[PDB]
């Protein structure tokens, strides 16, 4: 394996990650409101 | 009288949503990167 | 020992002490998250008279 490689193939996509991250995490606080 | 709510206790829901959601952007990232 | 290790016999002494008194702002679900805390503050270990 190429971990120098990998941190490269993350390092250009990281806006794709954190555009999507938070989405993901802002998914649920609205269960939260719906529950016990 | 209690103090502190027992249930959904959003802090773990965030953290753990939040560190799969970075999991599967950087996967998802990772596919795109080959994918072009 | 029995009473020294009560939650109850805890709540009662805090109460009628300066020391929590003066900490007290004035708010009613403040006052009760800061007496709780200090309900925790002591601590009882049974002992062993095996290990003397």
């Amino acid at each position: 394996l190429d971990i120098r490689g990998l941190f490269r193939t993350l390092w250009a996509g990281k806006l794709w990650i954190i555009g999507m991250g938070l989405a993901f995490a802002l998914i649920a606080l609205a269960y939260t409101f719906f529950a016990r | 009288e209690p103090v502190k709510r027992d249930s959904p206790r959003r802090a773990f829901l965030m953290i753990m949503w939040g560190i799969v959601g970075g999991l599967i952007g950087a996967g998802v990232a990772l596919t795109r990167r080959c994918s072009k | 020992v029995m009473q020294l290790a009560s939650w109850d016999t805890r709540r009662e002494f805090w109460l009628q002490t300066d020391y929590y008194k003066q900490r007290m702002v004035g708010n009613s679900k403040a006052d009760a998250a800061l007496l709780d805390e200090m309900i925790n503050n002591i601590q009882f270990i049974p002992g062993d008279f095996t290990r003397a």
